[PDB]
């Protein structure tokens, strides 16, 4: 004839979370940048024999 | 097109708990510091004090 409880009291749990992040960066751009492709010499010949 | 669609700022908590009669329970908490520094400088003149 015994009856159950409506529910069972459960243990309660506390959760503590920590998330730490650090970022560092350095950027440098220095000097002199020249041209690496330049026109070269030219030659041409032309004649009319007749 | 002209149908503006909004975005939201939300704070939401969905918890399952059990407590006694009349007790106060915290179900969520947060502390959240954030910081960011960016510096541009000239090579040697930037480090002169003041």
């Amino acid at each position: 004839l015994a009856t159950p409880s409506p529910f069972d009291m459960e243990k309660m749990v506390w959760l503590d979370v920590n998330i730490l992040e650090i970022r560092k960066s350095v950027l440098e751009n220095f000097g002199v940048d020249w041209s690496k492709q330049i026109p070269g010499p030219f030659a041409a010949f032309g004649k009319d024999f007749v | 097109n002209g149908f503006t669609v909004p975005g939201f700022i939300t704070r939401r908590s969905n918890a399952e708990i059990n407590v006694g009669d009349g007790q106060t329970m915290v179900i969520s908490g947060l502390v959240n510091p954030k910081t960011a520094k960016n510096v541009s400088k000239l090579p040697w003149l930037g480090d002169i004090p003041i």
